[PDB]
DNA sequence: TACGTGCGTTTAAGCGGT
DNA sequence: ACCGCTTAAACGCACGTA
């Protein structure tokens, strides 16, 4: 038995980032934005997930719950409604 | 053959996506990314479905807001095109 | 023989951590391998998670 | 001169079942 | 986690112009 290592951030594609920017009201977009956005996204995700898992570990669970994520977000001042 | 001028379709897309609420990043690559990042914090993790959806709602809300501020920075510099320096200014002033 | 620490980088340890191990003075997978977790953690810029990944992947290589 | 627009191609996301 | 089918989205490129 084995399962393989992977690299993912490039899966957040250019047209997706464009759609996000459109919802943000952006009309024109430099080519260098996409990579920059990816870095930013990664940092964000990392921070939230780091906290979420901490909660998961405190509860002595192996499954990250919606509440774990909600608590992480809350404690980072980014309160999320809808997943309680 | 018909062709819209640069900007017309962009504006159309802005109206379109500001009108709607659906998630804008594809499910499977986002999930893959989340599991990858999570692995460097704790081994053997599983995820509730709604946990991944929670992370995606939060991430997309964050990026959209950041793009709003970025856009404000671009316009401040008398541009209509967002650039990495716009993002970096926005994130510095946010305290990120 | 030796197992130069370069091969550890293909296991998915990031290259910065391998540079930190060489700065510490570990230059082979043999070097990281026969040490407990705390040796790698005391190195600047190395967490306990990276040390566990190093020892696990070194035990795979060694 | 770099980016928006359009067009042909290809790639994979999505959906449905299990 | 995987198989299969479909098709819409991504991608590569040409070109003009903002």
């Amino acid at each position: 038995h084995r399962k393989v290592l992977r690299d993912n951030i490039q899966g957040i594609t250019k047209p997706a980032i464009r759609r996000l920017a459109r919802r943000g009201g952006v009309k024109r977009i430099s080519g260098l934005i996409y990579e920059e956005t990816r870095g930013v996204l990664k940092v964000f995700l990392e921070n939230v997930i780091r906290d979420a898992v901490t909660y998961t570990e405190h509860a002595k669970r192996k499954t990250v719950t919606a509440m774990d994520v909600v608590y992480a977000l809350k404690r980072q001042g980014r309160t999320l409604y809808g997943f309680g | 053959p018909h062709r819209y001028r640069p900007g017309t379709v962009a504006l159309r897309e802005i109206r379109r996506y500001q009108k709607s609420t659906e998630l804008l990043i594809r499910k499977l690559p986002f999930q893959r990314l989340v599991r990858e990042i999570a692995q460097d914090f704790k081994t053997d993790l599983r995820f509730q479905s709604s946990a991944v959806m929670a992370l995606q709602e939060a991430c997309e809300a964050y990026l959209v807001g950041l793009f709003e501020d970025t856009n404000l920075c671009a316009i401040h510099a008398k541009r209509v095109t967002i650039m990495p320096k716009d993002i970096q200014l926005a994130r510095r002033i946010r305290g990120e | 023989g030796p197992q130069p620490i370069s091969r550890l980088e293909q296991c998915g340890i990031n290259a910065n951590d391998v540079k930190k191990l060489e700065e510490a003075g570990f230059h082979t997978v043999e070097a990281v391998a026969y040490a407990p977790k705390k040796e790698l953690i005391n190195i600047k810029g190395i967490s306990e998670a990276k040390a566990d990944k190093i020892l696990a992947e070194a035990a795979k290589l060694v």
